[PDB]
C-alpha cells in the first residue's frame, strides 16, 4: 500500500518523504523484506523519481537513506551498478552543500560498490568518467566536521584505490593533502587513523616524496604511531606504509630519525619480544630498520638517542651493526654522558667492550667517582687496570679514596661463572644484517 | 542505456500476474490468485552491445474495470499491452474496452499511438485455443502493432512476442 501511494502521487515531495522514511524504517527493522522490494522494482523506480524531483534536498536525502537501508547486506550485478551509481552520483552532485544528503549518498555508495572482468572494466571506467572521485574528495575536503562522513569518505576512497585507472587520477586531485589534514584534525580517533595510515601507503607516488609533503608525512606518521603504540593493527599498517615510502624513495628517514621515530622502533622491539610473537610484523619492522641503517650519520644520531634512554637491548644490536662507540661531539664522550645519566651497568659494559678511547674512560672514571656508585666504577676499573698476568695496575688515576666495594668484582671470585644466554639482541642484529645484505 | 515502462492490462482472472512472473521472476503456472492492486516487475535486456535496456512491467488490476481508469497509470508510460484469456468472449469485449480507454487516455511525445499487442493468453487449453481466424478480424480492425498466441504455464511464445514488441517499441 505504501509503495502504491508513492507511485500514485509522484508529484508531491511530502508523500514521498514520509512514505520513503516509513518503508526505510520498516526495511531496517526486518531483514526479511530486503531483496523482496528489490525483486519488485523499487531501486531504478525511485532513482527515476529523484530524477523527476531534484530541486529539494530532503527528497534526495530520504532517497539516499532508503537506498542505503535497502541495499545493505546484499550483492548486486554489473547492470544494477550501471543503473544505480551514475544516478546517485548525479543526485549527490546536484545537492553538494547539504551534509545529510552527502552522508547518506556516501554510505549508499560504500555499501553498494563492493568474461565478467571484461564487463566490469567498462563499468569501472564509466564510474570514473562520472567524476565520482572529484565529488567525494570535494565533499570530504570542504566539510571537515561531523566525523562519520570523514570515515565514510576514507572508506570510499579506499575502494577507489584498489581502480586500475584510479592511482593517477587521485594523484592529480591531491588526495594526500586532504587525507593528511583529516589525520591531523582527528588524532584521538582509532578508525580514522587506522584507515588513513593504510591509505597513505597506497596513495604513495614519486611526485610527493620530496620536501614540503614528505616532511609533513613523516611528522604525521610518527605522531600516529606514537599515539597508539600498543595497538598491533595500527602499528602494522603504519610500518607497511613506511616500508612502501622507503622502497619508493631512499631520501626518506632523514627527518623521520630527526622527528623522534626511534621511540617507535625501540618500544616495538621491546614489546613484540616481551609480548606475543608476530614474525611478519617483526620482520617488517626489521626491514624498515634495515633501510634506516644506511647513512651512518643517522646511525650515530640513533646511538646518541638510544644511549640517552635506558635501552640496553638495542645498544648491543646497534653496536653489532657497526656505529663505533667514539661518536663524541667533544662536549662529552658517549661513555661520559651515559655514565652521567644514572644508566644501567649493562650499558657501560657494552660501551667498554666495544671501541672506547682510554682518555674518555678516565674522564668517565672521575665523573663516576664524583657521583659515588660502586657498580659503575667497578665495571670501569675492570677495563682500565687489570691483567692474563693476574695483576692490578691501578696507578696514575687521581681517585680521592678507595673502598672495598669498588674493587669487589675486580678479584676473580671463582665461586661461580656467570651465564648470560640472552641472544635477543644478537638475533635482532642477525636478522637486521640479513635483510641489509640480502636487499643490497 | 535506457529505461521504459510497459503497462499490462486485461480482464480479471486471466493469469495477469502469471505472464509477468514468467518473463521476469521466471515463475510460470502456479496457483490462480486475485490481484488486488497494481504490482511491478523489473526486466533487464541486453539488446545490443553497450546498450542495456530496463523495463518496468506494471500489471494493472482489472477487477475495477467499471472504475475510472486514471490516466496517472498511463502517465509517462512508454508502452502497453492487452492480454485476454481465450475462453470467454466477455474477455474479448473487455479487451476492446481497454483498447478504447487507452486510445482515449494515452499520449506520446510524437502524438502517435504507442504500440499495442494482442496476447492470446493460455492457448494450451481446450476448446477455443487456435481460433486465429476470428482473432484476425480485430487484429486488422483495431490497428494493433502485433498479435500473438501465448501460454503462461508453458511459456511457449512469451519470449518471442515480448522481443518483437520491445523491438517495435525501440523502433519508434
Amino acid at each position: 500500500e505504501v509503495m502504491l501511494s508513492m507511485l500514485m502521487h509522484s508529484s508531491s515531495k511530502e508523500v514521498f518523504q514520509a512514505s520513503a522514511n516509513a518503508l526505510s524504517t520498516l526495511l531496517e527493522q526486518n531483514v526479511n523484506f530486503r531483496k523482496i522490494l528489490l525483486s519488485k522494482g523499487i531501486h531504478l523506480n525511485v532513482l527515476e523519481l529523484m530524477q523527476k524531483h531534484i530541486h529539494s534536498p530532503e527528497v534526495a536525502e530520504s532517497g539516499c537513506k532508503m537506498l542505503n537501508h535497502l541495499f545493505e547486506g546484499s550483492n548486486t550485478s554489473l547492470d544494477i551498478m550501471a543503473a544505480v551509481v551514475p544516478k546517485i552520483l548525479t543526485v549527490m552532485k546536484r545537492h553538494e552543500t547539504s551534509l545529510p544528503v552527502q552522508l547518506e549518498a556516501l554510505r549508499a555508495i560504500l555499501h553498494f560498490i563492493v568474461e565478467f572482468h571484461h564487463k566490469l572494466n567498462m563499468v569501472k571506467k564509466q564510474c570514473f568518467k562520472n567524476d565520482i572521485h572529484k565529488l567525494v574528495l570535494a565533499a570530504l575536503n570542504r566539510f571537515i566536521g561531523n566525523p562519520g562522513i570523514q570515515k565514510c569518505g576514507l572508506k570510499v576512497i579506499s575502494s577507489i584505490v584498489h581502480f586500475p585507472d584510479a592511482l593517477e587520477m587521485l594523484s592529480l586531485e591531491g588526495a594526500m593533502d586532504s587525507v593528511l589534514h583529516t589525520l591531523q584534525m582527528y588524532p584521538d580517533d582509532q578508525e580514522i587513523q587506522c584507515l588513513g595510515l593504510s591509505l597513505i601507503g597506497y596513495l604513495i607516488t614519486k611526485k610527493n616524496v620530496f620536501i614540503g609533503t614528505g616532511h609533513l608525512l613523516a611528522k604525521i606518521l610518527v605522531s600516529s604511531l606514537y599515539r597508539f603504540k600498543d595497538v598491533a593493527e595500527i602499528q602494522t599498517k603504519g610500518f607497511q606504509t613506511i616500508l612502501a615510502i622507503l622502497k619508493l624513495s631512499a631520501s626518506f628517514s632523514k627527518l623521520l630519525v630527526h622527528h623522534s621515530f626511534d621511540l617507535v622502533i625501540f618500544h616495538q622491539m621491546s614489546s613484540n619480544i616481551m609480548e606475543q610473537k608476530d614474525q611478519q610484523f617483526l620482520n617488517l619492522c626489521c626491514k624498515c630498520f634495515a633501510k634506516v641503517a644506511m647513512d651512518d650519520y643517522l646511525k650515530n644520531v640513533m646511538l646518541e638517542r638510544a644511549c640517552d634512554q635506558n635501552n640496553s637491548i638495542m645498544v648491543e644490536c646497534l653496536l653489532l651493526l657497526g656505529a663505533d662507540a667514539n661518536q663524541a661531539k667533544e662536549g662529552s664522550s658517549l661513555i661520559c654522558q651515559v655514565c652521567e645519566k644514572e644508566s644501567s651497568p649493562k650499558l657501560v659494559e657494552l660501551l667498554l667492550n666495544s671501541g672506547s678511547r682510554e682518555q674518555d674512560v678516565r674522564k668517565a672514571l672521575t665523573i663516576s667517582i664524583g657521583k659515588g656508585d660502586s657498580q659503575i666504577i667497578s665495571l670501569l676499573l675492570r677495563r682500565l687496570a687489570l691483567d692474563a698476568n693476574n695483576s692490578i695496575c691501578l696507578g696514575g688515576f687521581c681517585i680521592g679514596k678507595v673502598e672495598p666495594s669498588w674493587l669487589g668484582p675486580l678479584f676473580p671470585d671463582k665461586t661461580s661463572n656467570l651465564r648470560k644466554q640472552t641472544n635477543i639482541a644478537s638475533t635482532l642484529a642477525r636478522m637486521v644484517i640479513r635483510y641489509q645484505m640480502k636487499s643490497a | 542505456d535506457h529505461l521504459f515502462k510497459v503497462l499490462v492490462v486485461g480482464d480479471a482472472a486471466v493469469g495477469k500476474t502469471s505472464l509477468v512472473q514468467r518473463y521476469s521472476q521466471d515463475s510460470f503456472s502456479k496457483h490462480y490468485k486475485s490481484t488486488v492492486g497494481v504490482d511491478f516487475a523489473l526486466k533487464v535486456l541486453q539488446w545490443s552491445d553497450y546498450e542495456i535496456v530496463r523495463l518496468q512491467l506494471w500489471d494493472i488490476a482489472g477487477l475495477e474495470r467499471f472504475a475510472a481508469m486514471t490516466r496517472l497509470y498511463y502517465r509517462d508510460a512508454s508502452a502497453c499491452v492487452i492480454m485476454f484469456d481465450v475462453t470467454n468472449a466477455t474477455t474479448f469485449s473487455n479487451s476492446q474496452r481497454w483498447k478504447q480507454d487507452l486510445d482515449s487516455k494515452l499520449t506520446l511525445p510524437n502524438g502517435e499511438p504507442v504500440p499495442c499487442l494482442l496476447l492470446a493468453n493460455k492457448c494450451d487449453l481446450s476448446p477455443w485455443a487456435v481460433s486465429r481466424d476470428q482473432i484476425d478480424r480485430f487484429s486488422k480492425e483495431n490497428g494493433f502493432t502485433g498479435w500473438t498466441e501465448t501460454s503462461v504455464k508453458e511459456n511457449k511464445n512469451i519470449n518471442e512476442a515480448m522481443r518483437v514488441l520491445i523491438e517495435k517499441m525501440m523502433r519508434n
